[PDB]
């Protein structure tokens, strides 16, 4: 009748002898169906033999049904001990503080063992918070061959270089340091035990990487406790960790005493069967203890006084509370931040402890030669540069962009494109801004750039903010455009080169674009002296371009085809790298701008022409 | 042997002090992970390093296309990624993979996957048991006959394994695996000369006095490890003695065995980088003196009236010798397919004669393939469809049979666009056509019609749903208020949709021309207007992992420029009776 489990735990350090016995297991939640009997047991310091030997004792015929580890100790190997001895028991065991929170290597499925530190994959995560907060975009990744890299790697990867050393084969090569000496990047990950990070850290501060701008961030295993701090270590170096402060560690054993009688109580709701079982090593594992599994399956997530213990698959806790953490000048390590579930937050403001090109199109992007007696820009004019002077841009993508920065609060550089101004394909090697893109020379291209499936293959684009597209423009599918032969007298038309619309003909249809090389004019200026002199009859280009001089033209001489209506309808768009980037931010921002309605008044401003005045 | 790996709990318990750790008889590719077991080295080299053999087999006899089939675990995973990382510095090949759990007893619909794959050589790792039921389910296909080829790991051919294992197999046994003592004497050697080469360096430490008392790791340790791993001493009596970066040993040597009458022989011995060919006679799986051989297409269709007919073979009987209008017998082929006659729906044996089919045999008299064909299940070609997490299921229709595999390759008139084309290779279009309108002649301006944009309730315009212009309609975001209007009022199928244009319950049909204007010439009562718009081709599909397709585009336009479509499409496209009408 009387269901009463048998439970053991132990803490090691405290920093006495004498370390403070049974502060807690005093009854409390007592409601749940099985009441806990305790063993408590403490040892001084950390051996496989000691730990293995006295747990085992501890089973004897004990038969405890579940074991929780504390330690004082920075030791990264410990938790994969005591899981070994769980493989073998099939006894649950979970550890609250240290070097058993620690991560360790993906724990074997039918073995049961957690850990309350946080999730590998969890720990890059708020990481990436960390960079992207102080929008910190390039950085590189350092890892050594220690467990979880690669899960780590990979991680990152679904969130400049990738270094994997091998500790052992220990170095009078200092590897290590030739390697290292070559990345230039301004943000570096770490990952390594706690011992291993020291001499990457002295070997840093012979290649100089310590310094200056460069910022190190760091996982839980390399601050570990935080209690002990070799200043090998740099200053200003950035890590996660568990708070001591928010709730000690009894108030941790507690939680992990609750998880194992809630595991029990469920486990007893559903089968309403002891958990309790033979504990001793040295035999054969106990039978109906191969049952087990589902207790595994059980424990997994378990919730007490409000709070949620809910595990992953690996065996971490799949959101414990975490802190944000930095080395204070001198050994402090003092929080900066507190990040939980899916948020984070963090308090300093400033200067703690993206370079855009585009093309002149003027009707989305003019650019001015600056008054020399002012030697600056003025007004709504942004400067850019192009390598051959400083020029001057306005116009719509400016105004859009410097809305969009002012929303999202960032501080941008912009340039001029040089090769091949809007992207283009010559054989295998794309050119434009699309290369400054994918040359990391540019995060995000902005212009009056079409859209087209390749370019969002490579890279991922903004939603259009205007409508446009492929059209005509003439004075005054059919097949008409197919064949000028059919037509007696040789009928004319003809667009510019290396556009996104002449890559659309060439795809979809050969012999408009084989028979209009011949009409391709050099700039739509001249494009536009091909139209308007004569010797040409009509005239392709983008339709937002196209409207906007059907609105403006000297005389009312030029109108569009039919109602301006364009096939392949598509918007300008805006390059940014891949699936990692600002992205949906920016989205939000841009639709905000029409939000308010302010695109019908930059509309009425720059897009709108005199002409379309009969209406 | 208890379980495996029973050698685990060592190079875990001396890594923690970094004492180097040297395997006699573990030849388990588990330890060859430096991360997991950073103190571990061996004298053997692990299954996975088989690998090196068979790509050095492979390398002879100049097969480059061949089938893997691994259990899951640590151990098949490591092994075929050793193979593919040989097969890296070659253009890499996965010719095909296959993947099964352990203890799996029936694995029959794995091996069905598996002959459909082009390839005829086979290569497995496994278990004692798990090697049982897949010779088991191998023999029940017949897939150790042959014109197929089997290479095998060590464990495979030893054990029960060995009882049901299929004959003229090719396998593998580690020289002196069984023996510790040679291993022990040289493992000693080179332990005492990596000492002996250590103690030359200074800064040394002992190893730490008892577990007792010591949490700290013992910083000789990884050196001991670096210099034995670079150890030398190429004479011993296991062999010559080099360590990969893993810890795991270099250059050692495999004897081949065959299973000639049901027995092992050696048929060669592999020692270092090249394989030695001992004189015995090479045995092939079934009766080979000499045989190193390394061939069906299973096709799918739709019905569409004009490139594709459909009827029922005549009793028994196959086809009937109707002829061309040109004078020539007309060809024709079987097909299962899906048939509406019946109550329910059978996979009913139907005899398909069409331009795709002539096209399809000309390949294969130009190919050296052999053809079988069955139509699918679904009238539908294909569209993505059904359920919402993560991404669930896969587009219904003969495409979804392609990415099966239930049908290797998709043989139907076809329209290529790039939502499908990011999923499987097309083949260069046979037919250039666009979308177009039937309406009746006897009493629309343009792809834009205003009548399209003045809809009307009371003037119908028709489609298929699910059919690809559905998919043009959602797709597209331009037209996408145009899309609704058309949703209205859907036919199931081209002939049904054709119907209501002639039984005028719709006042207009779109369709692309490809198989409108057949019908157009075949009435004439009914006419297509207007510019063929979303102008495009139709093409044969492919996995784009298979290499056939690049010889179908090849001959796609070897037919192309002699005039042969041109000639076929004069057959099957009569002209006979219509005309502007106006």
């Amino acid at each position: 009748k009387h269901p009463n489990m048998d439970i053991a735990v132990i803490l090691v350090g405290t920093t006495e002898e004498v370390a403070i016995k049974d502060v807690h297991e005093k009854d409390d939640f007592h409601h749940l169906p099985v009441t806990p009997r305790v063993e408590l047991v403490t040892m001084q310091e950390s051996d496989p033999k000691s730990i293995i030997t006295r747990i085992c004792d501890l089973m004897s015929d004990k038969k405890v049904q579940g074991v929780v580890f504390g330690d004082d100790t920075d030791q990264e190997a410990i938790a994969q001990i005591l899981d070994f001895i769980s493989v073998q028991t099939l006894t649950p065991i979970l550890g609250i503080h240290g070097g058993s929170s620690m991560i360790m290597a993906d724990k074997e499925e039918a073995s049961m063992f957690f850990q309350f530190g946080p999730s590998i994959e969890q720990q890059a995560s708020v990481m990436l918070n960390i960079m992207e907060e102080y929008d910190w975009y390039i950085f590189s990744i350092v890892t050594t061959y220690f467990p979880g890299y690669q899960d780590f790697e990979n991680k990152v990867r679904s969130t400049e270089e990738v270094i994997h050393l091998d500790m052992s084969l220990d170095d009078i090569d200092s590897k290590i340091q030739n390697q290292l000496k070559k990345l230039q990047s301004p943000v570096i990950l770490l990952y390594c035990t706690k011992e291993e990070a020291t001499y990457i850290f002295e070997v840093a501060h012979s290649v100089g990487l310590t310094g200056y701008g460069f910022t190190w961030i760091v996982p839980s295993l390399v601050a570990g406790d935080t209690d002990t701090v070799p200043d090998e270590f740099p200053t200003g170096l950035i890590s996660v960790s568990y708070d001591e402060w928010d709730y000690d560690l009894p108030a941790r054993v507690r939680d992990g005493i609750a998880i194992i009688t809630t595991a029990a109580s469920t486990m007893l709701s559903e089968h309403n069967s002891i958990p309790q079982s033979k504990s001793s090593c040295n035999n054969i594992q106990e039978s109906r203890v191969y049952e087990a599994h589902m207790l595994k399956r059980y424990l997994i997530n378990v919730t007490f006084e409000g709070r949620d213990l809910s595990f992953s698959e690996d065996g971490y806790q799949m959101h414990p509370k975490l802190v944000i953490i930095l080395l204070n000048q001198e050994r402090k390590w003092e929080r900066v931040g507190k990040y939980k579930d899916r948020s984070l937050k963090m308090w300093p403001v400033f200067d703690l402890y993206l370079s855009i090109v585009t093309l002149e199109e003027a009707p989305f992007v003019i650019v001015e030669d600056v008054d020399p007696l002012s030697g600056t820009c003025m007004r709504n004019t942004v400067p850019c540069r192009k390598q051959i002077i400083k020029r001057c841009c306005k116009g719509f993508c400016i105004d859009i962009l410097k809305k969009i920065a002012k929303t999202v609060k960032f501080t941008y550089d912009l340039y001029l494109v040089t090769n091949g101004k809007h992207g283009k394909k010559i054989n295998g090697v794309w050119n434009g801004m699309i290369g400054e893109v994918v040359t990391k020379r540019a995060y995000m291209a902005v212009g009056s750039l079409t859209i087209n499936e390749e370019r969002s293959e490579v890279v991922d684009f903004s939603v259009p903010f205007i409508e446009t597209g492929i059209s005509v423009m003439v004075s005054r599918s059919d097949k008409k455009f197919q064949r000028p032969n059919d037509f007696s007298p040789a009928f004319r038309f003809g667009t510019v080169p290396n556009g996104s619309t002449e890559r659309n003909i060439r795809n979809n249809y050969l012999e408009m674009h084989s028979y209009m090389v011949k009409f391709n004019q050099r700039s739509v200026q001249d494009a536009l002296l091909s139209l308007k002199s004569g010797k040409l009859d009509a005239f392709i280009y983008d339709a937002a371009v196209l409207n906007y001089m059907a609105g403006r033209d000297e005389g009312c001489k030029l109108v569009t085809i039919g109602s301006g209506k364009v096939f392949a309808t598509t918007g300008y768009g805006i390059a940014i790298q891949k699936d990692s980037g600002w992205k949906r931010q920016v989205d939000l921002a841009i639709l905000q701008l029409f939000g308010d309605g302010e695109m019908e008044e930059l509309e009425a401003l720059w897009l709108t022409g005199i002409c379309h005045n009969e209406k | 042997p208890t379980d495996h790996l029973t050698p685990t709990p060592i190079s875990y318990t001396a890594g923690f002090y970094r004492i180097p750790v040297i395997g006699l008889t573990t030849r388990m590719s588990i330890y060859s992970d430096k991360s997991i077991h950073l103190s571990f080295l061996r004298t053997v080299p692990p299954y996975s390093h088989q690998a090196l053999v068979w790509f050095e087999m492979m390398r002879l006899f100049n097969w480059n296309h061949v089938i893997l089939i691994v259990s899951d675990d640590h151990e098949g995973r490591a092994a075929q990624k050793k193979l593919e990382t040989l097969l890296e510095e070659k253009e890499s090949k996965a010719d095909k993979v296959l993947q099964f759990e352990p203890g799996t007893k029936n694995l029959t619909a794995l091996l069905l996957e598996a002959k459909e794959l082009e390839a005829r050589v086979i290569i497995l790792s496994a278990s004692e048991d798990d090697a049982t039921a897949v010779y088991k389910s191998a023999a029940m296909l017949d897939m150790t006959g042959a014109g197929y080829v089997w290479l095998v790991g060590e464990r495979e051919i030893s054990g029960s394994a060995l009882r049901y294992a299929p004959d003229g197999i090719i396998g593998l046994q580690l020289i002196n695996g069984k023996n510790e003592s040679a291993h022990i004497s040289d493992a000693v050697a080179v332990v005492a000369q990596a000492i002996h080469e250590l103690f030359e360096m200074e800064q040394i430490t002992d190893p730490p006095r008892g577990c007792v008392g010591n949490t700290n790791i013992w910083k000789t340790g990884p050196l001991f490890k670096r210099v034995l791993m670079s150890s030398k001493y190429p004479d011993g009596v296991t062999g010559r003695i080099e360590f990969n970066e893993d810890g795991d040993r270099k250059f050692a040597q495999y004897s081949i065995m065959n299973l000639q009458n049901r027995k092992l022989v050696q048929v060669g011995i592999f020692d270092g980088s090249y394989i030695i060919q001992n004189d015995r006679k090479i045995i092939w799986p079934g009766g080979e003196t000499e045989r190193p051989q390394g061939t069906r297409l299973k096709i799918v269709t739709i019905h569409q009236e004009p490139f594709v007919y459909v009827r029922p073979t005549t009793s028994d009987g196959t086809c009937r010798e109707e002829y061309t209008i040109n004078g020539d017998p007309i060809k024709k082929v079987i097909c299962n397919g899906p048939d509406e006659t019946i109550p329910g729906r059978p996979t009913v044996p139907q005899c398909c004669y069409g331009f795709c089919v002539d096209l399809l045999i000309k390949l294969a008299r130009e190919m050296d393939f052999t053809y079988e064909v069955h139509l699918v299940a679904d009238g539908k070609f294909g569209t993505q469809e059904r359920v919402n997490n993560s991404n669930a299921a896969a587009w219904n229709g003969m495409m979804g049979e392609l990415l099966s595999g239930q049908a290797d390759m998709i043989v139907a008139p076809l329209t290529i666009n790039n939502e499908r084309a990011q999923y499987i290779e097309f083949s260069k279009p046979f037919k250039y056509q666009g979308l177009t309108i039937l309406v009746k002649k006897e009493i629309i301006t343009g792809i834009n019609d205003p009548r399209l944009r003045n809809p009307s309730d009371k003037f119908i315009y028709a489609t298929v749903k699910q059919s690809s212009v559905d998919i043009y309609f959602r797709r597209q975001v331009e037209l996408s208020t145009m899309y609704r209007h058309m949703e209205k009022h859907n036919y199931e199928s081209a002939a049904e949709a054709i119907q209501a244009v002639r039984d005028n319950k719709l006042h207009a049909f779109i369709w692309d021309s490809a198989v409108l204007e057949f019908e157009a010439s075949q009435k004439c009562d009914l006419v297509t207007t207007g510019e063929l718009f979303f102008r495009s081709g139709f093409g044969i599909g492919m996995r784009k992992d298979s290499p056939w397709k690049q010889e179908v585009s090849l001959n796609i336009l070897k037919s192309h420029e002699n005039g042969f479509m041109e000639e076929l499409d004069k057959t099957w496209v009569r002209y006979q009776e219509c005309d502007s009408r106006s």
